[PDB]
């Protein structure tokens, strides 16, 4: 199965609905990729969750990405797959960290809200 | 473990999503390129010429040049020596 | 009276960059000596070389 | 008065924990040892916060003696040896003496150069015992950090094992230290752990290229630096993404035996051989055969420009005729025979002067206005 250092993993109809917001994201210009850039965007305050997979190997490089989270109050989640969580963010190539960021005046905010709440209420 | 082939609509094993993707949008114009490519350098013929010939002409050749080669030295053209 | 007529010799190859930016601060901006000087610190090439 | 009294705190504070790391070091050759490695890193970081804050004070008093130093000298460290070396008399030889050590041979006579014109008055000789005063205590300083980086340098086998086999022991010392802990290290991108130790060197009327620009620890790497220096940059930024890695799976404790280090590092030796490998055999392209036989071009809007481009145009038209016997007059030193021909001369048979085709008009390249697009 999953390693289970990743206990906030999202179930099928929120990886879903994660991916969809990911591949949105990437199309109004609102996501980073890459756990590099997720700790960008963590340490300047700009984004909204963080989405990472469960099948990076080790799972450790990108462990730090929790810590982070809860130390400047950002939701974060785990995906089952980093080969469709690659393909949302519109790279062929696997990505194991996505971090959408902050845009004002984005019509994906009641989305990204929706979505933040709905991974808040999932971790335990 | 299967998921949608985005491209045909059936279901690969996620173990082949790349390479599912990456054949299934190669183009025919790379196999016409490569039969072109496979045709052209199977049917030139050879310019420079064969090991052996190149070993036999410069046997040839150090044989009616003495001074270059050999111990003894004859003139520039002759082979006796 | 003598006429000397004479050249510095290796004149050109001989200009040290960084006593020429330092001597041309004093008459230029320091950012237009510097530019001088680093233009004349390039990549030569020729052919393959 | 809070710099200066909490210094002696600073350094009993150090004179202890360094006393507990020898003893630890003596005892390794209920207090475990990686709350020993926890506090030297803590050490390393206040000794810097305490250093760049003597190297502050240094440069303030010494200003006014000799303030353009600073600039000349922007490491802290070298600017106190040179503030210590030359002192109060500028001209005292000493540009000879350990100043060779100290700095480059440019920067050092750029900085002699400079101190011929100081304007700047002497210091007062209780500025004098205070600046060497804060020049020992900083070099004491420095001392103690160099002491405690040979510690943790020698204790990386277990702290950081992984991290330990891509870069070694040493550099992965400096970067654990400059980063102020291996937690801190792996809360940090692989961009910014490249630039590591990075230091804003002067360049003495040479261009950014030849004084090596966004080079850290890791560019002067072991395994970095083995490289041709067309390849350093690729490598440095590979061996940095790869520590990173390492460092993120060191502070979580995990692969003490170094599998992840291996295997990073083979990753590592792989691309550095497939950036060394010789290039491949490539076919000679034969001339082309002539060719007598008809070929059909289409027309077309395409046809119709390039037709309006390359066409004779009216004044080319015109410059292409001489008069006959009608002998003109010579308008450009540099190359003779050049003529204008019918070109604003009589016997042209035009009143007005032809226009210029603006179908003509000189255009850059598509990827050249990108180039000039992107430097904007």
């Amino acid at each position: 199965d999953v390693n289970p250092k990743a206990y906030p993993l999202a179930d099928a109809h929120l990886t879903k609905k994660l991916l969809d917001l990911v591949q949105q994201s990437c199309n109004y210009k609102q996501l980073r990729k890459g756990a590099n850039e997720a700790t960008k965007t963590l340490n300047r305050g700009i984004s909204e969750f963080i989405v990472m997979a469960a099948d990076a190997e080790p799972l450790e490089i990108i462990l730090h990405l929790p810590l982070l989270c809860e130390d400047k109050n950002v939701p974060y989640v785990f995906v089952r797959s980093k080969q469709a969580l690659g393909r949302a963010c519109g790279v062929s190539r696997p990505v194991i960290a996505c971090s959408v960021t902050i845009k004002e005046g984005s019509q994906l905010k009641q989305q990204i809200q929706s979505i933040q709440q709905s991974i808040e209420r999932l971790l335990v | 473990e299967y998921l949608v082939s985005p491209i045909t609509g059936e279901k690969i094993p996620a173990s082949k999503m790349q390479e599912h993707m990456r054949i299934g949008l190669l183009d025919p114009r790379w196999l016409e390129q490569r039969d072109r490519s496979i045709r052209e350098k199977q049917s030139d013929d050879e310019v420079y010429a064969p090991g052996l010939d190149i070993e036999s002409s410069l046997k040839q050749l150090a044989e009616r040049r003495t001074d270059i080669f050999g111990v003894e030295e004859t003139a520039i053209g002759k082979k006796i020596g | 009276n003598v006429m000397l007529e004479s050249r510095f010799e290796k004149m050109y190859e001989k200009i040290d960059l960084t006593l020429l930016n330092r001597l041309l601060r004093l008459i230029v901006d320091h950012n237009i000596a510097d530019y001088m000087t680093a233009k004349n610190n390039v990549v030569i090439n020729y052919k393959d070389m | 008065a809070k710099l200066w009294d909490s210094k002696m705190f600073a350094e009993i504070m150090m004179k202890i924990e360094e006393y507990i790391s020898k003893q630890a070091k003596a005892s390794e050759v209920a207090a475990p040892e990686y709350r020993v490695i926890v506090d030297a890193n803590n050490l390393t970081v206040e000794i810097e916060n305490e250093l760049n804050i003597i190297h502050k004070f240094i440069r303030d008093k010494y200003s006014k003696r000799f303030p353009e130093l600073e600039s000349l000298v922007p490491n802290a460290l070298d600017y106190i040896r040179t503030v210590k070396e030359l002192g109060n008399s500028l001209d005292k030889c000493k540009n000879n003496e350990n100043l060779q050590q100290i700095l480059t041979n440019a920067t050092i006579m750029v900085v002699s150069v400079t101190a011929s014109t100081t304007q700047g008055q002497q210091l007062s000789e209780e500025e004098l015992e205070r600046l060497e005063e804060a020049c020992d205590m900083a070099l004491e300083l420095n001392a103690s950090k160099h002491r405690i980086y040979e510690y943790v340098e020698s204790r990386m086998s277990f702290i950081a094992p992984n991290l330990s086999i891509i870069i070694g022991a040493s550099t992965a010392a400096k970067i654990m230290g400059v980063a102020g802990g291996l937690t801190n290290l792996s809360k940090m991108p692989a961009c910014n752990i490249m630039l590591l130790g990075a230091q804003r060197k002067t360049l003495s009327g040479f261009s950014s290229t030849s004084v090596l620009p966004h080079t850290g620890y890791i560019y002067h790497s072991d395994i970095v630096q083995s490289l041709p220096p067309d390849l350093r940059r690729k490598a440095a930024r590979l061996v940095a993404a790869k520590c990173t890695l390492a460092a993120r799976v060191d502070s979580f404790h995990e692969s003490t035996e170094g599998k992840v280090g291996y295997e990073l590092k083979d990753e590592i030796e792989r691309k550095f051989d497939k950036w060394q490998e010789p290039p491949p055999v490539k076919q000679v392209k034969p001339l082309p055969a002539p060719l007598d036989g008809q070929r059909k071009k289409r027309g077309g809007r395409r046809y119709r420009k390039m037709k309006e481009r390359l066409g004779l145009t009216e004044i080319r038209k015109q410059a292409n005729r001489m008069s006959f016997g009608e002998i003109e007059e010579d308008a450009y030193q540099e190359d003779l025979g050049f003529s204008l021909g019918h070109l604003g001369k009589s016997g042209s048979g035009r009143v007005r002067q032809t226009q210029v085709n603006e179908a003509t008009k000189a255009r850059i390249s598509k990827t050249l206005q990108r180039t000039l697009q992107k430097q904007s």
